[PDB]
């Protein structure tokens, strides 16, 4: 395309709104994603190279929820929330009112984060080994274990898309 | 109001061996997106990103250094422009140095220092958009034991000049002292503190699992003994992280609360 | 060094994890025994010389270097080389507008990419590439190291 056009500049695409999306990452890889899409289904972690046709359902905007230091998280192409609900994550509805989808990460020394539920007052427990696709998404006490069969440990990541360099 | 802008702080540790990558891995991540900060206080900025450019702009108006530059965010087909004010306290080793980033040019700028003393204490640097006044700052390793005098000195600077009774200022940055302990040793001077409230995360801010990194400010719109009465919360600023922080300390964020 | 500031200590490089976004999976090093974390780790360091600046692209110049070990990154031997032959070790970050970022290397301004599985390679991507658009094969996350973690008490 024209940088220049003949009455003045001419603006090239480069997208601001992958800006607003990111991934949570575990420690083996497997991105906190929704698999079945109808609300109030339970969450899961896959990784990008098991999901590729799950396409933007495993993105999320964090933003700042109704109390101060706590995160929601809205899904890029649901559009809506991660919350708390049982023993695991479901997605459903987002409302700045409902406490379930409010989460406090806790920053560890290593720069990662452990998700802890404000509601339920547990954190975001996974399987870092797995004999299938995915690692299995569960609440439970926040002791921030890290080993092969319970891990809650996460990463703040780039959301899988498809990404412009801007330098 | 403060509150309509979202303001940040990162204490990027710099040296000689790591600094650029830091300011193009997590600043650059600090000031993107719908939710990125609109001002950006930094400390140990070491140099600046090696792309930033100098305006020619004058603000050097005393002996404590300060400078304008811009830099661009994005491409030169796209760009994304920022200012950086640049205090570069630092001339032995280049690297504790202060910085503000911020979308909108400054009107004008500040260089406030705490009590004299024997001790190399850093000075408060601002910028004033309106109305309003922000403050970098990086109280010494030994307690902050410089920043009541400096919060003291803040608030004379603006509230004992016809023009600046009405100004809102905001004091941002690596405080080494927690909250708590700060808000105790400010009742000293019970003007200053009546004028004023410390907003601050209750998680840490630095890898010691300590609460370093916090605001102190005064709302012209709120009187005595009412600042609490403040709609602006501190968080670590989680939301913006799309890679490791490449420093100790954790970047917080002071955003209206919604 | 001489700092005007004795009172702020001096902090040692940034310890990463370096992960392709398309397989997830972190690059090792040979140092450390494959089932150790430390395999995982790297120090980002910057490079602080001047012979790679046609090609830099307006990126960052960096190493990624072993903990504990003048060893860097490397498209030779088993996967590291000395850190002191940049030609082979210092490499360019290349930021994005995801948080992702593309790895040139500094000598012939090609891109590391991984396509599947154990895949990584530096191939040809073209001229600067500000502005350009491109798939998870080309990008890379630089995130927390790998490992265990203690969360941080007040
Ligand atoms: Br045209
Ligand atoms: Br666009
Ligand atoms: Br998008
Ligand atoms: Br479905
Ligand atoms: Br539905
Ligand atoms: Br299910
Ligand atoms: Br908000
Ligand atoms: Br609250
Ligand atoms: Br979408
Ligand atoms: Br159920
Ligand atoms: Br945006
Ligand atoms: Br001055
Ligand atoms: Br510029
Ligand atoms: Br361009
Ligand atoms: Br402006
Ligand atoms: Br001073
Ligand atoms: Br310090
Ligand atoms: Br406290
Ligand atoms: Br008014
Ligand atoms: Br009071
Ligand atoms: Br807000
Ligand atoms: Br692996
Ligand atoms: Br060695
Ligand atoms: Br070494
Ligand atoms: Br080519
Ligand atoms: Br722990």
């Amino acid at each position: 395309l024209n940088l220049l056009s003949s009455s003045g500049p001419n603006r090239q695409v480069l997208p601001s709104e992958p800006s607003n999306f990111m991934t949570l990452m575990g420690q083996n890889g497997a991105l906190l994603t929704v698999w079945a899409l109808a609300k109030r289904n339970w969450l899961w972690a896959y990784p990008n190279i098991y999901s590729q046709d799950f396409g933007n359902i495993r993105n999320w905007k964090m933003e700042p929820g109704k109390h101060r230091e706590y995160f929601r998280f809205v899904n890029q192409s649901l559009g809506t929330c991660v919350e708390a609900y049982g023993n695991g994550l479901i997605h459903d509805i987002c409302s700045l009112d409902k406490l379930a989808q409010e989460f406090e990460l806790l920053p560890t020394d290593s720069g990662a984060v452990v998700i802890k539920s404000v509601s339920q007052g547990r954190c975001v427990t996974y399987n870092p080994v797995s004999t299938t696709f995915y690692s299995t998404v569960t609440l439970s006490v926040c002791d921030g274990a890290t080993e092969p069969s319970r891990d809650q440990t996460w990463y703040l990541a780039p959301p899988v898309l498809e990404a412009t360099a801007v330098n | 109001n403060l509150s309509d802008f979202k303001v940040a702080t990162w204490n990027l540790q710099g040296s000689s061996a790591v600094n650029e990558s830091k300011w193009n891995i997590n600043v650059r991540q600090l000031l993107s997106g719908e939710q990125g900060a609109d001002i950006l206080m930094v400390q140990e900025a070491g140099s600046l990103p090696s792309s930033a450019v100098r305006t020619s702009r004058v603000i050097q108006h005393g002996g404590t250094p300060i400078e304008e530059y811009t830099w661009n965010l994005g491409t030169r087909s796209r760009p994304n422009m920022v200012y950086i004010y640049y205090s570069r306290l630092d001339v032995g080793a280049n690297r504790v140095n202060l910085a503000i980033v911020s979308r909108r040019q400054a009107d004008e700028a500040f260089i406030v220092h705490s009590d004299s003393s024997v001790l190399q204490s850093r000075p408060a640097v601002g910028i004033r958009i309106g109305t309003d006044v922000f403050f970098t700052v990086h109280a010494l390793a030994t307690g902050g034991s410089d920043a009541v005098s400096l919060i003291r000195n803040i608030f004379t600077t603006f509230n004992s000049p016809p023009e600046r009774r009405v100004y809102s200022w905001m004091v941002v940055g690596d405080f080494n002292r927690a909250p708590a302990n700060l808000e105790v040793a400010l009742r000293q001077e019970p003007a200053v503190s009546e004028n004023t409230i410390i907003i601050a995360p209750t998680e840490p801010t630095h890898r010691s699992g300590n609460i370093l990194d916090y605001a102190i400010l005064h709302d012209a719109h709120l009187p005595r003994r009412e600042q609490a009465r403040e709609r602006i919360g501190a968080s670590l600023m989680l939301n913006q992280l799309r890679s490791q922080i490449t420093s100790d300390h954790f970047p917080v964020s002071f955003v209206r609360d919604r | 060094d001489p700092t005007t500031y004795p009172d702020v200590e001096l902090s040692p490089p940034p310890r990463i994890s370096l992960r392709s976004l398309l397989t997830a999976q972190p690059v090792k090093n040979d140092h450390y025994d494959s089932h150790n974390y430390l395999s995982t780790h790297w120090e980002l360091i910057d490079y602080k010389g001047k012979e790679y600046e046609k090609l830099r692209d307006g990126g960052t110049l960096v190493q990624f270097k072993v903990v504990g070990a003048a060893k860097c990154f490397a498209f030779l031997g088993k996967g590291t080389t000395d850190c002191k032959d940049t030609d082979h070790t210092v490499f360019n970050l290349i930021p994005t507008n995801t948080g992702a970022f593309l790895i040139k290397d500094a000598l012939l301004g090609f891109c590391i990419t991984s396509h599947d599985f154990d895949d990584l390679k530096l191939e040809p991507c073209g001229g600067s590439v500000s502005g350009r658009t491109f798939s998870l094969a080309y990008q890379w996350g630089i995130l927390p190291p790998f490992g265990p973690s203690k969360i941080l008490i007040p």
